[PDB]
């Protein structure tokens, strides 16, 4: 769940150099990535 | 004369673009530009 | 000695960065400025 929680991370400017990253707005990774959507699942459960 | 001219304007951009980038530290609390974090070390430095 | 200690030991960590480039800016044109000096000399006295 960790994974599927939307985090929004600010806009940075990385040290030594004049590159400001874009920020990053409700990235949940699991959904985003459509992980989510694939496996049907928010988590990993196996039963062997 | 040509010379002098770029010499001295690539100084000067030189000195913004150090001036420019940001720092963050997990130690240090919150994020300081160069001339804030060169401050502190004088201070700290300094004292000690 | 601590009073030059502390000094040195501020410069060196990145302290001084800008009046040191202003300075080196400054010595720079002056060394410029000496060139044009002898090359105006060297056309005032020709070898021919």
């Amino acid at each position: 769940d960790f994974l599927n929680i939307p985090l929004t991370i600010p806009e940075m400017r990385l040290p030594y150099t004049i590159i400001t990253t874009p920020p990053l707005k409700d990235f949940s990774l699991w959904e985003k990535t459509g992980l989510k959507e694939f496996l049907k699942t928010t988590k990993q459960s196996f039963d062997l | 004369q040509e010379f002098h001219m770029k010499v001295k304007h690539l100084i000067d951009s030189l000195i913004d673009f150090l001036n420019f980038p940001r720092f963050q530290f997990p130690g240090k609390p919150g994020i300081y530009t160069r001339e804030e974090l060169c401050t502190m070390f004088i201070r700290e430095v300094g004292t000690v | 000695l601590s009073k030059e200690a502390q000094e040195v030991f501020k410069a060196i960590q990145s302290l001084k960065t800008t009046e040191v480039l202003r300075n080196l800016q400054d010595l720079l044109q002056f060394i410029f400025q000496l060139i044009e000096d002898n090359i105006k000399q060297l056309k005032e006295m020709k070898f021919t």
